[PDB]
RNA sequence: AAUGCGCAGAUACCGGGAGGAACGCCGAUGGCGAAGGCAGCCACCUGGUCCACCCGUGACGCUGAGGCGCGAAAGCGUGGGGAGCAAACCGGAUUAGAUACCCGGGUAGUCCACGCCCUAAACGAUGCGCGCUAGGUCUCUGGGUCUCCUGGGGGCCGAAGCUAACGCGUUAAGCGCGCCGCCUGGGGAGUACGGCCGCAAGGCUGAAACUCAAAGGAAUUGACGGGGGCCCGCACAAGCGGUGGAGCAUGU
């Protein structure tokens, strides 16, 4: 059980240090602005650690959010 | 009943209307196991209803019992401090048991001297929608749906 | 007396009460209700029924402004948070949408001892 | 529940602003450091470390009494700050009482600078270095001909062996060499005295008289638990009659 789709699979090629590729970094956050776990991102220890540092830079630039409202219920 | 689920014991049908519900009512009326004196009272009531109402007696009984069945009741339960009357549906089995019991109880509260008269007038008052038996039912229902602020404790 | 038609329903749920606030399309409240506004004094206020009542009360006081549709917004986790939502879905008031916006710190103020327990 | 707060309009909601403290998700299933300890992001300054090449020096090594530096929290001094939290303290409630647990408030403090204090269940309760002794598996990080292999680190299971047992087992509690620190029954006592250190609080060093036949470690069988799981009995619930009142019988 708990079988979703991996974020890495859906993407093709991309630089984990590009803190401006919103269109692609967005794919790494939840319905909420939270940074997806590794079970969802499919990244590796090392990569996930860089992604995190990148998503955070874009957030400071106002390109990515810190948190969004959950719509549903 | 910690082991078995307990099975309802069907009873011998009526020796007149043949209705099994009728026998049940007679058992409630029965005390000290004097079944004869018991039945001799219930049937004596059916006679008292035939002159009071043009309608047959069994039609009245059915109606009465039905009016007296409670849809909901409260059952105490400790949840973390004091006791809490939690409202909840009443199973068909219980609705029947209570109706009949209450009927016989209110019945013996009436002033009329003859027993049969008490059951008769009480059944009639019940089908009419009046009578202290129907009150208990009303008061019990009024009891729950008066504690809806705890109905989320199903139990 | 301003015929607003559509607005926002705010459900503030907590383990002690549920308070609902109906507002106009841009935040300003029109009418509100709560577990206490409906008679429940003690802790009955936290009960889910109190929520259901508080919501219904809120909606009715809103219809008085010709309110038809509204966007729900929940904050809190307490009981009755869900009844409050359902109540509004049965109050003729069209629930345009439901959104959870409970405020959560990015670790700031040291919580009360009560809310720290094992951290 | 009450204290408390609110019609000098609170709570809930929207907008704006001030301020202090902390830093969600990522986060661990982890990482770094000698320890204490260290996680928003950016820049600067700076320490350690691992790998490959096996190029240079050529035994330059190991350990380390004393010395010196570092050293969580609380605490101290001077000055600053002060959202939230909160010893004391002020109230509410609970209770046989309640100098507590629960609730409403709240000062020091928590934060910063500089100076001090030097303690801890400062724990892996396991000084440092080196060599030697099956493997399996997960993982962090580097190299490689990238099934799988090779180095460093983190976990787990386990050969030999060890161990009172529990357990340890290439991250040894194994087999060995080197050097340091420490123990030598319990209570009295981390106390007294002395000395040294500290503004203080106190720290370090550390007895004696007297007194006990134990103090103690692991494991075993029970019993027990306001520990857990499963399950019974008129055990509760459901129900019908009754005892408790009366008179009397009878036992005490
Ligand atoms: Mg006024
Ligand atoms: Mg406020
Ligand atoms: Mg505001
Ligand atoms: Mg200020
Ligand atoms: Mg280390
Ligand atoms: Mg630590
Ligand atoms: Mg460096
Ligand atoms: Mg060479
Ligand atoms: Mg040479
Ligand atoms: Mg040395
Ligand atoms: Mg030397
Ligand atoms: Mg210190
Ligand atoms: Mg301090
Ligand atoms: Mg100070
Ligand atoms: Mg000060
Ligand atoms: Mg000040
Ligand atoms: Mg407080
Ligand atoms: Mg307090
Ligand atoms: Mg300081
Ligand atoms: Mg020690
Ligand atoms: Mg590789
Ligand atoms: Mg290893
Ligand atoms: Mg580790
Ligand atoms: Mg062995
Ligand atoms: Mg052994
Ligand atoms: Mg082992
Ligand atoms: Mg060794
Ligand atoms: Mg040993
Ligand atoms: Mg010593
Ligand atoms: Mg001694
Ligand atoms: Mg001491
Ligand atoms: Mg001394
Ligand atoms: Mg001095
Ligand atoms: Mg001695
Ligand atoms: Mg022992
Ligand atoms: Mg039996
Ligand atoms: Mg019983
Ligand atoms: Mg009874
Ligand atoms: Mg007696
Ligand atoms: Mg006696």
């Amino acid at each position: 059980p708990s079988r979703k789709a991996k974020v890495k699979a859906t993407l093709g090629e991309f630089d984990l240090r590009d803190y401006r590729n919103v269109e692609v970094l967005k794919r790494f956050l939840s319905e909420t602005g939270k940074i997806l776990p590794r079970r969802r991102t499919g990244l590796s220890g090392k990569e996930q650690r860089i992604l995190a540092k990148t998503i955070k830079r874009a957030r400071i630039l106002g390109l990515l959010p810190f948190t969004e409202k959950l719509v549903r219920k | 009943a910690r082991r078995r689920r307990a099975e309802v014991r069907q009873l011998q049908p009526d020796l007149v209307y043949g209705d099994v519900l009728v026998t049940a009512f007679i058992n409630k009326i029965m005390r000290d196991g004097k079944k004869n004196l018991a039945a001799r009272i219930f049937y004596d009531a059916c006679k008292i209803i035939q002159e009071k109402t043009g309608q047959e007696p069994l039609k009245v009984f059915k109606q009465a019992v039905e009016n007296v069945k409670p849809r909901m009741e409260v059952r105490s339960r400790r949840v973390g401090g004091a006791n809490y009357q939690v409202p909840m549906e009443v199973s068909p089995r219980r609705q029947q048991s209570l109706a009949l019991r209450w009927l016989v109880q209110a019945a013996n509260q009436r002033p009329e001297r003859r027993a049969a008269v008490r059951i008769a007038h009480e059944l009639m008052d019940a089908a009419e929608g009046k009578g202290g038996a129907v009150k208990k039912k009303e008061d019990v229902e009024r009891m729950a749906e008066a504690n809806r602020a705890y109905a989320h404790y199903r139990w | 007396k301003r015929q607003v038609a559509s607005g926002r329903a705010y459900i503030h749920a907590s383990y002690n009460n549920t308070i609902v606030t109906i507002t106009d399309p841009d935040g300003n409240p029109i009418t509100w209700s709560s577990g206490g506004v409906i008679g429940y004094k003690g802790s009955r206020k936290g009960t889910p029924y109190a929520a259901q009542l508080a919501a219904l009360d809120a909606a009715k006081k809103a219809m008085a402004y010709g309110m038809q549709s509204v966007d729900v917004i929940v904050r809190g986790t307490g009981a009755g948070r869900e009844q409050a939502i359902r109540a509004l879905q049965a109050s003729g008031l069209q629930v345009k949408s439901i959104v959870d916006d409970t405020p959560v710190p990015h670790n700031g103020c040291r919580p009360k001892k009560k809310f720290r327990k094992a951290s």
